[PDB]
RNA sequence: UCUGGGUCGGGGUUUCGUACGUAGCAGAGCAGCUCCCUCGCUGCGAUCUAUUGAAAGUCAGCCCUCGACACAAGGGUUUGU
RNA sequence: CAUGGUAAUCCUGCUCAGUACGAGAGGAACCGCAGGUUCAGACAUUUGGUGUAUGUGCUUGGCUGAGGAGCCAAUGGGGCGA
RNA sequence: CAUAGCGACGUCGCUUUUUGAUCCUUCGAUGUCGGCUCUUCCUAUCAUUGUGAAGCAGAAUUCACCAAGCGUUGGAUUGUU
RNA sequence: CGUCGCUACUACCGAUUGGAUGGUUUAGUGAGGCCCUCGGAUCGGCCCCGCCGGGGUGCCCUGGCGGAGCGCUG
RNA sequence: CGAUCGCACGCCCCCCGUGGCGGCGACGACCCAUUCGAACGUCUGCCCUAUCAACUUUCGAUGGUAGUCGCCGUGCCUACCAUGGUGACCACGGGUGACGGGGAAUCAGGGUUCGAUUCCGGAGAGGGAGCCUGAGAAACGGCUACCACAUCCAAGGAAGGCAGCA
RNA sequence: AACUGCGAAUGGCUCAUUAAAUCAGUUAUGGUUCCUUUGGUCGCUCGCCACUUGGAUAACUGUGGUAAUUCUAGA
């Protein structure tokens, strides 16, 4: 039940078994059995031998679309007042684009008026 | 162990405490933003997967 | 408080072994361990955590002709550490320090056995990392 | 005995490390074949890859079989208050 | 069970305690705790050693026409090894 | 301050781990140093257990008693003890 | 004038396979960066096209969940 | 081969009347030229030393050809060739208590010493080495690694560079 | 406050290294690069958003980890 290690063949030690290697380096290696930890040793590639889970995963060995949008109500504006104001869709918009023209119309020309 | 749940779709984030290592080993050896679902929560958290989308060592 | 616990010892007397601080010295070689009691044609011999007299090889020549108390923190047999784990190091190491236990370095090159660390916490502050 | 213990076979475990053969437009290249082809095909060639954590061993002092085969109420020598 | 043999040993650290004692410098002990030394009796779960399981790869010289499969070199050598 | 601890001038002993003295055994031969190995024994006790005394405040030490259960080491030089 | 005797000081030789500090290098190991060949933990677009849908009129303009095309790709 | 930002604010109206037109700028640009420069080259010029007379050429030393690389020309590097190249007119090697110069001291003339030091050029940031960004750095009041010193720590880690002013 | 642009390669200090090296005068780059300033050039090309397109991220709200640092993560 203590930490799980892995080995130089990646595999999985129980407490109790292999030993542990402490370089001048400063690095900390575990072998399984003296064959994982001398072959370690000979400066052996783990990714080149076929019983290391290095080399099963290297050459593969045995081996979608997520779109969600939501609407929130922001600061100032509830989701039934946003909910309003994009539901205006039956020429309601239509009266307001109608009437914006109108009134920018009448005040521009009343503002030509307004200078002589 | 602390948790830091989180729902996108409302805010609300939290952290809840926990100590019962069995409810968290559902969790371990997983890698993150993979998708576990955390019904061993007690009996509340049915039905609810979670994503794994982060943390801290005890280093910080 | 708590002891140290028995360790395989792998460095008997006439065994030399690298000096791992900064004091000019290059490797310590072991001439008696210290609190061994003996037995007849029994060599005394020191693991990690184990205060030695020690006579330098080479280095400074200010230090080569004299007896210096020293401290193994590293061994390169393997010791079972209570828990399983049967540690070892990549070469034999220690440091050269008084009766009383400061360090006459400064510094510490490479890792410190937990067993020297937690024995000697003059060593521990100076060492770079625990192994 | 409500059988037995053997011998093979099987399964497990474990050891080593990926078998022979076949296939490849893999392969340093080389030697041949061009009405030919419009970039081609025929050999030799260590090694590589797939088949293939394959192949091989594993109680003789490993574990479990209830699969197959035969054999096991046989032999000899003695022993009395 | 008559009888015979016979076995355990010593040390360190923590605490007691910078305490008693002492002008000061210095400086204990009993109980308790954690460990070692030497010795003794075992044991192989683990680590290490061995290794002709002549178990399985690698490889030199030669030999069976070649491949495959092997063998010989007083254990050919070497790696890992139940 | 004779006797905590020493003991002059003298005097009484013990031991056979020294070396002498002698020549009883062995000259038709008892293999003659040291080391290594291994067992056992003695105590005139270095340490450990229990104690007594001091010029024993503590620490350290010294003297003495019961006491041989247990231990008494690794090395440089030297054939060496 | 030189030897010898005393006292100071300065160098020289000298066993010590003497010692120490620079510099340039052979060989061995070798951190790290850069380049190259891979690699692809993840994050996305398109093909959505199980559906409620639809408009010039099942022949979808699509308003969203969700299946997920189990592919083409950044 | 401008999807950028301000400032005053105006003209045409027939097609009408809702659009098309407008100046002063700022920013932005592939390229060209200039400016600040930078980089590598040409010629001449340097202290002591022969108790340094022959060096260089495996591993480039000298040249040729073809390339690679760099911002470019060049053995800068690679391959294939030729055996060259420098020296008593001092090479090469060693030392320097040597950063170079403009300059300073002494002063008949000629000369002899000193120039670390405010101007110019170079180099360096504890010693080496390698890079990111950027027009420009092999930068260090940037980073990475090793070496040496050194810092805090709950020992699991983290952080250094006063030959800048004090 | 933060994103963006620019600077931080100048200045200041020191003289260790360095003996045709640095450096001084002279000359060349017809063998090269050059932010910025300055002046050219920017309708020279036939080729269902253009009355203006796409997505993310800071700062910010909130939940934190570590003993620590000008450390940062998740939403
Ligand atoms: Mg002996
Ligand atoms: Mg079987
Ligand atoms: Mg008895
Ligand atoms: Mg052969
Ligand atoms: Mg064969
Ligand atoms: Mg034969
Ligand atoms: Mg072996
Ligand atoms: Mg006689
Ligand atoms: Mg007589
Ligand atoms: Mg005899
Ligand atoms: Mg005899
Ligand atoms: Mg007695
Ligand atoms: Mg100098
Ligand atoms: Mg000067
Ligand atoms: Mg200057
Ligand atoms: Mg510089
Ligand atoms: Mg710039
Ligand atoms: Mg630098």
């Amino acid at each position: 039940m203590k930490v799980e290690l892995c080995s130089f063949s990646g595999y999985k030690i129980y407490p109790g078994h292999g030993r542990r290697y402490a370089r001048t380096d400063g690095k900390v290696f575990q072998f399984l059995n003296a064959k994982c930890e001398s072959a370690f040793l000979s400066k052996r590639n783990p990714r080149q031998i076929n019983w290391t889970v290095l080399y099963r995963r290297k050459h593969k060995k045995g081996q979608t679309r997520r779109a969600v949008k939501f609407q929130r109500a922001i600061t100032g504006a509830s989701l039934a007042d946003i909910m309003a104001k994009r539901n205006q869709k039956p020429e309601v918009r239509k009266a307001q684009r109608e009437q914006a023209i109108r009134a920018a119309k009448e005040a521009k020309k009343a503002k030509q008026a307004s200078k002589k | 162990m602390k948790l830091n749940i989180s729902f996108p779709a409302t805010g609300c984030q939290k952290l809840i405490e926990v100590d019962d290592e069995r409810k968290l080993r559902t969790f371990y050896e997983k890698r993150m933003a993979t998708e576990v679902a955390a019904d061993a929560l007690g009996e509340e958290w049915k039905g609810y997967v979670v994503r794994i989308s982060g943390g801290n060592d005890k280093q910080g | 408080s708590g002891a140290k616990f028995r360790i395989s010892l792998g460095l008997p007397v006439g065994a030399v072994i690298n000096c791992a601080d900064n004091t000019g010295a290059k490797n310590l070689y072991i001439i008696s361990v210290k609190g061994i009691k003996g037995r007849l044609n029994r060599l005394p011999a020191a693991g990690v955590g184990d205060m030695v007299m020690a006579t330098v090889k080479k280095g400074k020549p200010e230090l080569r002709k004299k007896v210096h108390p020293a401290v193994v923190i590293r061994q390169r047999k393997s010791y079972r550490r209570k828990d399983g784990v049967f540690l070892y190091f990549e070469d034999n190491a220690g440091v050269i320090v008084n009766n009383k236990g400061e360090m006459k370095g400064s510094a510490i090159t490479g890792p410190v056995a937990k067993e020297c660390a937690d024995l000697w916490p003059r060593i521990a502050s100076n060492a770079g990392s625990i192994a």
